[PDB]
RNA sequence: CGUGAAAUUGUUGAAAGGGAAGGGCAUUUGAUCAGACAGGCCAGCAUCAGUUUUGGUGGCA
RNA sequence: ACUAAUCGAACCAUCUAGUAGCUGGUUCCUGCCGAAGUUUCCCUCAGGAUAGCAGAAGCUCGUAUCAGUUUUAUGAGGUA
RNA sequence: AAGCGUGUUACCUAUACUCUACCGUCAGGGUUGAUAUGAUGCCCUGACGAGUAGGCAGGCGUGGAGGUCAGUGACGAAGCCUAGACCGUAAGGUCGGGUCGAACGGCCUCUAGUGCAGAUCUUGGUGGUAGUAGCAAAUAUUCAAAUGAGAACUUUGAAG
RNA sequence: AAGCGUUCAUAGCGACAUUGCUUUUUGAUUCUUCGAUGUCGGCUCUUCCUAUCAUACCGAAGCAGAAUUCGGUAAGCGUUGGAUUGUUCACCCACUAAUAGGGAACGUGAGCUGGGUUUAGACCGUCGUGAGACAGGUUAGUUUUACCCUACUGAUGAAU
RNA sequence: AUUGCCGCGAAGCUACCAUCCGCUGGAUUAUGGCUGAACGCCUCUAAGUCAGAAUCCAUGCUAGAACGCGGUGAUUUCUUUGCUCCACACAAUAUAGAUGGAUACGAAUAAGGCGUCCUUGUGGCGUCGCUGAACCAUAGCAGGCUAGCAACGGUGCACUUGGCGGAAAGGCCUUGGGUGCUUGCUGGCGAAUUGCAAUGUCAUUUUGCGUGGGGAUAAAUCAUUUGUAUACGACUUAGA
């Protein structure tokens, strides 16, 4: 007979297996429809999610009854040193999918992108990418006879990036190696435009600007093997409940005779690759600039660290990417940035952000100050020495 | 007569061309089919599209992993037909469907190689004129075949560097042919006349 | 002998997932693969060449015991003994017929191919 | 502690194994094996006999 | 309720291999033949006896007397 | 149309029909002054062959008994094992090889506690499960020394 | 389609008749299960059907607007919180876009619970001489096992 | 004092008890239309065709076939002389089944193909099909030894010049010389006895081992270590 009571279902079907990830740095499975008329950019670029903090900015959307009014919202702040660019790959369009039809990569690979190649780096005598180095020896022939295969096939152009993780404080010393498309420009653009950016850095301002809606692509914080309660949101049975409450009562009907795939059981909770959409970036930081936490209203001459340093990840030395709200991932977790898959006009993008305050205080507690020359001010000398 | 018969999958119906195709590697013929985009079915095509969408719905209910697969691709929907005409779960039909290749568009080698076709499959020749019929091209791609825009732009790459074959060949025929036509009215000629050649 | 055992990385090198470490078990070979080495001496063989051979392991007869189930039930508490035998080795370092025809055609062979 | 079966098990050897295994008819392959020169084995052709099958052709009503 | 883990009549031995129209089982091969679940009676209706169907042993004879059939002749019938 | 109705042929294949062979059963016969010496034999002729319950017939096997083979056997009886062989439609029988060590068969008859897959069969033995469930109440153990082949668990000291 | 619908059979209905469909009612049957398929309801959770309550797009009206009514495609997506009752059913309160109907062994007891029915204790009423009966009321009354196979959820992994 | 109790309490986990985020293209149903016959009119329908739903398929998102696939890096000697390539030598290993040749336009089918011409067309004229029963190839001890003649061809073998082919290119078209063979024609010599038939053996796959000619000179796992991870495996990091 039926359910007595109708509800809606506890989870989403669309979002299975709700298994692992296959690696720690999610993939971007779709890259934004090139136009060829624009000059050729990068689609998407990496970065360690540092933490979160606080702003205060004006609201600007006529309607609203916060309408040019103080609000507070919560931002998170991802690392972003310039991306190394090593490589390109061609890809052919073929009636079973896209197929990469030869890679090019730079003459000169630094260890933190050789590193990538090797399970056991310490022990080895270092010789990746020896023997092809070999190929620009003479002039570079061999490396230009497939630099114009790519030009003549490859309807499709990824360009490959390594971070620079040394100015960086993680304990890895490992880049994350990985294809961005290029869109902007026909082949042979953005085949030169790889070939002229071979062993140097693309800034994140390049790329990414203010106001503009991006996406993340990150895999979830793990969290083991969780229960149907708070895998699925299932209700918890009474407290009278013989062998168990945290449960599922009924995981099937007597037919078909079989537990069907869309009931609620125990697994694995987090580490899932997921894209989210519309993330506003609020500021483009840049490393090398005093003052990244000023703004127009402060003048406060601090940086984007708060107080203390950011918990769990340390200072940020380099540039950044400030978007608005939440992203998946944990802190120290190799994060994809992307452009809009399609243009947003929503009035929630189109406004121009500007801030108004951004909190340093310490994330370690109930920061009450933030700067130290602000803490010395309020709270005088102390026993401490000089 | 041949070992291996590529058969030009344009213009004929599925389930004929699959019926002489499974009698045909059940005897040890084996058989390319290339341009399995073109091929056709009696009906119209939104009869057609309702037929998949009752076989799309069927699936086993506790897993949809290990269900009745429904394969997009025009090549597999033919592949679908020929299974179902051959005992595909012994080694007997294992051994048949080995010598079975289907393709989209005509690929390499056989871009360059003879095609056939079988008359008691083609459409022209079976169907009466004013009924219609739907092509595997649209239907496929309607049930989300995601690869007729990419078949058709190497198709179309195919025919100019095949059209242009046929150019210098019309021209060597040519020439062939008329020493040929020149060697008649001789000794030699008069007598393989006799003779029937 | 591997239901519900857990699993290791140690399995890698023999390309298993289920490994353990039977302290007790490899004492008891130890035992035999010293007195079968010491034997070797004894006999005058070569040490650095030996290796296992034939090592074979039979069920001894179970030494039985008891436990003691709820609702005054009693189930046998057995042991699973051992019969371990090894040995230890040195290292070591056609008509044709032919029908008339098949004869005719070697000869014809041999005799147009000089 | 005579002999020392089977269930069940260890080693060695052989063989096969995509959601059981096992079996019946036939044959391939591997392995193994009995007998016989004073005709044993497998065949080819001709002319017949018995039972059929497939044609060509002739004379009549 | 309790009367030694036994209680709407304990436990132990014997009568006792108690009776059972009821349940289960009932051990070699091949050959030939081959059923019934219907009649009447029965405190009969999950059972028997009785007739029928079946096997075996044959006996008296040797193509009879016959016949799940028809024809011809002669009746009878009260259904469609 | 590879659908519906209707017509024509060709073709496919049952343990069915025809022919032949072999086996058995039944029926009718032949066969003695040598039946080319086995008359429960040999042979001719024709037909027939499904089968639960059940009936009858002819045989195979086991324990023991009378007779016989002046049977086999420590130069190896019985038993057991044997993808080694042969006979029988079969029940079964025989032989080779290995193991073994003291009795045991063929044939004619007698006799029976005489043939197992079942009975939630009896007694004994053995598996998979499975190196599994478990060895989680009673607050709690730790360090060094000694002994010893071996010490989380013994002894002593210290501490908790 | 006789009539209703101011007139007008068919906007919406519709007598007298008649053709069906369904298996969420109850009958009827006794085919399976009595060397046992755990028995009502509720909770929990998934999925399916459409005979669509709402939501999307429409057609029609005795559609001026508004609110409604009839009908189409359509099951994609939702369909509630409570008082009383063990209740299925029922009834009311209230929110809501709406509070549609069903199925899955009358889904789901090695998932729960145990209020009910349906053991043994006890009381009442009626009936019975009595022991006792009551699909009459009342109260108390042990809810066992997964470690196997599959399925499902996650997690390794030989061979390339 | 089995976490003694109380207040505060970072980190971590966590709440519609907190915050952020949740896409746009096509094809369609009902329905309404266009053009338009059947039926000289009409008509959304018969041929065609427009719009159009919370529908469907894609874009997007998740997983990634542990028997789908691609590109790329490095690939172990001073190491029972290891690895790889090329060639030829011997053995084994197998065979879903060679026995002259898979012999290439594209579209239409109430139309085309081939040739030729013109004013370059949706052109004129001729011819063909009515099956591949074709075309190519094809004679020689399973194809031998040799003599000429005609002609400057045909075909094979390596070498070679240049171009094209990335859908699975891995093949196609060429260029130049050299070396064979030629059955295009005319000759000479040999073959036997495999006994009247016995596939009467002519292949391409895989693997070892050998010989001589080049080339290169790594990693991974366990163990230790981290915690972006975690029941264990696994994952993600560090270490001359
Ligand atoms: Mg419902
Ligand atoms: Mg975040
Ligand atoms: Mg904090
Ligand atoms: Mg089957
Ligand atoms: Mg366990
Ligand atoms: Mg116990
Ligand atoms: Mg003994
Ligand atoms: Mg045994
Ligand atoms: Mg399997
Ligand atoms: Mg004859
Ligand atoms: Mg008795
Ligand atoms: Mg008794
Ligand atoms: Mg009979
Ligand atoms: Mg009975
Ligand atoms: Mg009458
Ligand atoms: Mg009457
Ligand atoms: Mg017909
Ligand atoms: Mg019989
Ligand atoms: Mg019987
Ligand atoms: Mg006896
Ligand atoms: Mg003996
Ligand atoms: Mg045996
Ligand atoms: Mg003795
Ligand atoms: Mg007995
Ligand atoms: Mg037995
Ligand atoms: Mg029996
Ligand atoms: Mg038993
Ligand atoms: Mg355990
Ligand atoms: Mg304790
Ligand atoms: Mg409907
Ligand atoms: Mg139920
Ligand atoms: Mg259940
Ligand atoms: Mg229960
Ligand atoms: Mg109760
Ligand atoms: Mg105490
Ligand atoms: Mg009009
Ligand atoms: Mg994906
Ligand atoms: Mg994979």
């Amino acid at each position: 007979s039926h359910r007595k009571y109708e509800a809606p279902r506890h989870g989403h079907l669309g979002f299975l297996p709700r298994k692992r990830a296959a690696s720690i740095r999610a993939r971007v499975k779709a890259f934004p429809k090139d136009d060829r008329s624009k000059p050729v950019a990068l689609t998407s670029f990496l970065g360690y999610k540092a933490g979160m903090t606080t702003i205060v900015r004006d609201l600007d959307r006529p309607g609203s009854k916060f309408h040019k009014r103080e609000v507070v919202e919560a931002v998170t702040v991802v690392d972003t040193p310039p991306v190394v660019v090593v490589g390109v790959v061609g890809y052919v369009e073929t009636p079973r999918g896209l197929r990469s039809l030869t890679t090019v990569w730079a003459e000169h690979l630094s260890d933190e992108v050789k590193r990538r190649f090797y399970k056991n780096w310490y022990k080895s005598k270092k010789k990746a990418f020896t023997k092809y180095s070999a190929k620009y020896a003479q002039d570079g022939a061999g490396i230009e006879r497939e630099l114009a295969r790519i030009k003549k096939y490859a309807s499709v152009v990824r360009v490959l990036v390594h971070t620079q993780i040394r100015k960086t404080p993680l304990a890895q010393k490992k880049a994350h190696l990985a294809e961005i498309q290029l869109n902007g420009g026909s082949i042979s653009e953005k085949v030169d435009w790889a070939r002229e950016h071979f062993e140097k850095t693309v800034a994140v301002d390049s790329v990414f600007e203010q106001n503009e809606m991006i996406d993340a692509i990150a895999v979830t914080k793990g969290h083991g093997f969780e229960g149907v309660t708070h895998r699925w949101g299932t209700k918890k049975l009474p407290r009278k409940t013989h062998r168990g409450l945290r449960k599922v009562a009924c995981i099937g009907a007597w037919h078909p005779a079989h537990v069907m795939w869309s009931v609620a059981r125990a697994g694995q909770r987090g580490y899932h690759s997921r894209t989210s959409i519309n993330h506003k970036i609020y500021r483009v930081g840049k490393g090398d600039d005093e003052a990244n936490g000023a703004t127009s209203f402060d003048r406060t001459k601090k940086t984007i660290t708060p107080m203390g340093g950011f918990v769990h990840y340390g200072e940020i030395k380099n540039d950044f990417i400030m978007v608005k709200g939440c992203i998946p991932g944990n802190r120290k977790r190799i994060v994809t940035l992307r452009k809009s898959l399609y243009t947003n006009t929503s009035r929630k993008a189109l406004e121009e952000v500007s801030l108004k305050w951004i909190d340093t205080a310490s994330k370690f507690g109930k920061g009450r100050f933030q700067t130290p020359a602000e803490k010395h001010a309020f709270m005088g000398t102390l026993k401490k020495d000089l | 007569v041949e070992p291996v018969v590529v058969i030009d999958g344009k213009g004929h119906l599925v389930g004929r061309l699959a019926s002489v195709v499974a009698k045909q590697l059940l005897n040890g013929q084996k058989i390319v089919v290339v341009r399995a985009e073109e091929l056709n079915i009696s009906g119209e095509f939104f009869r057609n599209k309702l037929k998949y969408h009752d076989f799309l719905r069927k699936a086993t209910a506790f897993n949809k992993t290990r269900g009745p697969f429904h394969f997009r691709a025009p090549s597999r929907i033919f592949y679908k037909a020929l299974r179902g005409m051959v005992s595909h779960k012994t080694a007997r039909g294992k051994a048949a469907l080995e010598r079975l290749k289907v393709f989209e568009g005509i690929p390499p080698p056989y871009d360059k190689k003879k095609r056939v076709v079988v008359p008691q499959a083609l459409r022209v020749l079976r169907l009466k004129p004013g009924r219609k019929y739907t092509t595997l091209g649209k239907l496929s791609t309607s049930v989300g075949w995601k690869y007729e825009d990419v078949v058709a732009k190497l198709e179309a790459k195919r025919k100019v560097s095949s059209a242009e074959y046929y150019a210098k060949k019309r021209a060597f025929t040519k020439k062939v042919a008329s020493a040929n036509a020149t060697a008649a009215e001789s000794d030699v000629a008069k007598q393989l006349a006799a003779l029937g050649y | 002998f591997n239901s519900s055992i857990g699993r290791t990385a140690q399995g890698k090198e023999f390309g298993v997932t289920k490994a353990r470490w039977p302290a007790k078990s490899v004492k008891f070979v130890q035992g035999l693969l010293q007195n079968a080495a010491a034997n070797a001496e004894a006999k005058g063989l070569d040490a650095t060449k030996l290796y296992v051979s034939h090592i074979q392991v039979n069920q001894a007869p179970k030494q039985r015991r008891r436990t003691y189930r709820a609702h005054g039930r009693i189930n046998k508490y057995e042991s699973s003994p051992s019969h371990i035998e090894l040995v230890v080795t040195e290292k070591e370092e056609k008509v044709v017929r032919l029908t008339s025809r098949q004869r005719g055609r070697i000869a014809a062979q041999k005799r147009i191919a000089a």
